[PDB]
RNA sequence: GACCCUGUUGAGCUUGACUCUAGUUUGACAUUGUGAAAAGACAUAGGAGGUGUAGAAUAGGUGGGAGCUUCGGCGCCAGUGAAAUACCACUACUCCUAUUGUUUUUUUACUUAUUCAAUGUGAAGACAUUGUCAGGUGGGGAGUUCCUUUAGUCCCUCGAAAUUUGAGGCUAGAGGAGAAAAGUUACCACAGGGAUAACUGGCUUGUGGCGGCCAAGCGUUCAUAGCGACGUCGCUUUUUGGAUGUCGGCUCUUCCUAUCAUACCGAAGCAGAAUUCGGUAAGCGUUGGAUUGUUCACCCACUAAUAGGGAACGUGGACCGUCGUGAGACAGGUUA
């Protein structure tokens, strides 16, 4: 954001979009697999059986 | 405020290693003498970095702290400041 | 033992093993631990007031005021004081700026503190790189005599006359000449003050370099160059002045190849030399016998400064009166 | 390692006329006999004793760097300037004397000239580019300059003008470094 | 406008020859004495030494020596220590006492040194004082027209260092009208000159950069003069969950879809319900409050839902100057 406010050019803008939006790509390109994981145990959380521990 | 920075992200041309190491100064800038005295960083210019972390032993078996490093990207283009190390 | 102690203390601080080794010999292995963890912890800063012109009760109001939270170090100094946390930038607050105080360290304040200028005084400066010795100096003297500062070289000479004139010393002559050069020039100071460039294992918080930036070829020059520096400080003090006149040796090395050994030399060359107690109240005793290398047992008065028992810079002091 | 010629002291006391009273004072005779003499190096004017000067003159011209307390230098047409260097004998015999607050002594130390809200009190009878000695509440010597005006003008003239021509400052010392 | 240049002005950096010397100057010496008071260091005679560390211990140190052994106390062994201990021999320093004295220095008093008054004898008083050299400086005066960068000799000298280095000498690679002021800068203010009349118009969007590995092909002659996509590796990037300046505000028409909802289906541990993603789709409709300079974010209230935009971004000062140049001002004008 301080980079595009003292953007001077298009491709001043160009290439900063360009270069913000790769940095959140390759994050999430690193976290694909704790996506996998979380995944996993909201499947099973959701088919798990509720039962009530004081009843 | 935000357009300087810090650190550079150096690559070793040997061992072939790439560190994040703080920047002690800037040297030459080959686009303008005026940039060079300010501290701009362009496309190709050496300032100086530290190394320690790197750990280099020089001769004597001697270890070294401040190398010239090219910075090789446009920052102003890719924020990320990027240089290569002069060994 | 010795030898895994060495190769732990060296993988997990980074130190050259040969100067792990020196230091392994200068304390036993619980003052050796407690030494280089308190050389990897930071060093407090201090501020040293400007008494030609504030005190320090009006200088530690008008930083409570603007929000420096401060302390008096110790009893010893009462021109010192010691941060703790700033809102305001020490650089830009107005007392700085008009140079009521300096920044600075107890280890800067000890070498001066052991010397006793008085009014109209005739001194010297071979070393005042920071140029806080050299204002302290002034300061205790109020302004009445002459100083001579020398140096090396034109960035820190130009950082010492900044210095100066913002503490308003008004009667030092400052020079860019060779410290051994200085007697023959001029000579017959009635005081002179020698801050010796050494291998820097005193504060490697300030240089972290030192911690493996010193081999035994810098372990053998420093310390015949600071004999030599020695050599042209008892050359250039006078032996009689109506105001008694004595050397001091400042270092901020804690190897013993620079501590006493160097004083031991000078001792040993001229006679003319005693060593007189140096007036400091907290210290360690000088070594008589360290490496089958006996020393004159008179360095019992000389001081010793380690960051681990007291909160200051691994220092070292000695003091010196001239007989013809 | 020269004494001044004849123009040179001669700019150099007008300059410091200028700004100061007692040049009698300054350059009059010590009970030891010994006299404040002006010295310049380098094209570099510098205020020291004479026996200073004795003693320092033993040093070779290049390897000697500063003498006594630098009062100025000549410019290549030879005007001559006299600095923050110079500042403690022009507030020891300064003429006029305008003094400062905090809040407008900041910009002044920054660089700034002298604004009218920045003033806290005011020297009566200052001719209008009349040479002034700046100082903060605690009479400390912040400055030098040239006002814009006189006393009553700077009175009747609005708040936010600008009252002294800011010369120099404390701003050199720190600028080496 | 940016930008280039010119002159002035500042900010600088550097030069401003060489040899003596005035101005100088640092240290010493002598002049310079007599006493008294002291103190220090060198003469000696003696007493006692000795821890940074660990080792049992407060380890001068060196040479022999494995128990003289009075006793196996302890040698030996053994740790632990740079150094290990018994012994008998050696010599260094100190902490001192004393005097068996020599010197040195400070202070005091006095005149005998020195210097003044008087001037053809008096006084200050060992303070000043003068002369002697060993230095350094020197743009002032006079006269004429080597140093800088690098490596070696590791040779000689001076040092240091328990034996190896440091600083000079030596050698050989490259450099070079004078005090009046100068050279020069992608710099500053000022005044002026020069140059562009101004921008985009198959431009815009969703996927970063640097380096390495791999890489079909092409290439100077062949994947190696080399160019070279997709991927992967290293840095950003990891082991415990506020940004926003002038603006807006409302309504209305029309259009686009890059679709919030309505309709339709494809996929999902989608049991149901409630959902998420994807696409066909513009007919339909698409509300507030807080907060703020003000908007969005976030926050909460309704509501099927409160989606994004376009409509030539749809309709209702600068000189003439005068007074200042280390910085500015002007109820001055010409006025567009």
């Amino acid at each position: 954001v301080r980079l595009l406010k003292y953007a001077q050019s298009l491709y001043q803008c160009k290439q900063l979009k360009r270069a913000a939006l790769g940095r959140m790509a390759t994050l999430i390109k690193r976290l694909k697999d704790p996506l996998i994981y979380l995944d996993q145990v909201r499947q099973h959380l959701a088919r798990l059986p509720d039962i009530n521990p004081t009843t | 405020m935000g357009l300087r920075y810090k650190k550079a992200n150096v690559t070793h041309p040997t061992l072939n290693v790439t560190v994040q190491l703080p920047i002690l100064s800037v040297k030459k800038n080959p686009s303008n003498p005026l940039y060079t005295q300010l501290g701009v960083l362009t496309k190709g210019t050496i300032i100086e970095v530290n190394v320690s972390d790197l750990g280099i032993v020089t001769a004597s078996g001697k270890i070294a702290w401040g190398r010239y490093a090219q910075i090789t990207n446009n920052p102003e283009n890719d924020g990320c400041v990027n240089a290569v190390l002069l060994v | 033992y010795t030898n895994q102690l060495l190769k732990d203390i060296c993988a997990y601080y980074g130190y050259n093993e040969y100067l792990a080794e020196k230091l392994l010999n200068l304390f036993p292995p619980r003052e050796a631990f407690a030494f280089f963890e308190a050389n990897e912890t930071p060093r407090p800063v201090v501020i040293r007031t400007n008494t030609l012109r504030t005190h320090r009760r009006d200088l530690a109001q008008a930083l409570i005021n603007r929000g420096v939270t401060l302390e008096p170090v110790g009893k010893w100094s009462k021109v010192g004081l010691q941060v703790f946390d700033s809102k305001v930038p020490l650089g830009a607050t107005p007392e700085y700026l008009a140079g009521h105080y300096i920044l600075q360290a107890a280890s800067s304040f000890l070498p001066v503190m052991a010397l006793c200028p008085q009014e109209n005084e005739r001194c010297l400066d071979m070393a005042a790189a920071p140029g806080g010795k050299t204002t302290h100096m002034a300061a205790l003297m109020k302004n009445t005599g002459v100083i001579f500062a020398n140096d090396p070289s034109k960035s820190r000479a130009k950082g010492l006359i900044g210095n100066i004139h913002r503490l308003g010393v008004r009667n030092t002559i400052v020079c860019n000449y060779d410290a051994r050069e200085f007697p023959r020039v001029i000579g017959g100071f009635d005081r002179v003050l020698l801050d010796a460039p050494c291998s820097g294992t005193g504060v490697i918080c300030k240089d972290p370099s030192v911690k493996t930036n010193r081999d035994a070829k810098d372990f053998m020059q420093l310390p015949h160059t600071q004999k030599q520096l020695l050599l042209a400080a008892i050359d250039s003090c006078n032996h009689a002045s109506k105001t008694g006149g004595y050397i001091v040796y400042s270092t901020c090395s804690v190897c013993v190849e620079e501590n006493e050994e160097v004083v031991n030399y000078a001792l040993s060359r001229r006679p003319n030399v005693k060593l007189v107690e140096t007036g400091l109240p907290f210290g360690k005793e000088g070594f008589t016998s360290y490496m089958g290398k006996t020393f004159h047992p008179s360095l019992k008065l000389t001081r010793r400064f380690y960051p681990h028992l007291y909160n200051v810079d691994g220092f070292f002091v000695a003091k010196f009166k001239k007989i013809g | 390692m020269r004494p001044l010629t004849d123009q040179e002291m001669k700019i150099v006391l007008d300059k410091l006329a200028n700004y100061m009273t007692d040049l009698k004072s300054l350059i009059a005779p010590l009970e030891d006999g010994d006299r404040y003499v002006f010295r310049m190096q380098k094209d570099r004017v510098y205020y020291v004793k004479l026996s200073i000067a004795n003693i320092a003159t033993c040093v070779a011209r290049d390897k000697l760097l500063s003498l006594g307390t630098c009062l100025g230098k000549m410019t290549k047409s030879g005007k001559f300037r006299l600095h923050i260097t110079a500042l403690p004998i022009l507030a020891q015999n300064a003429r006029y004397k305008i003094w400062v607050k905090d809040n407008g002594a900041q910009p002044f130390l920054y660089g700034s000239n002298i604004v009218k809200a920045h003033v806290g009190r005011w020297t009566e009878d200052c001719p209008e580019h009349s040479g002034c000695v700046v100082y903060n509440m605690a009479d400390i010597p912040l400055g030098f300059g040239v006002t814009a005006r006189s006393t009553a003008e700077a009175r009747r003239l609005d708040p936010t003008g600008i009252v002294c021509f800011r010369q120099a400052d404390c701003g050199e010392y720190l600028r080496d470094e």
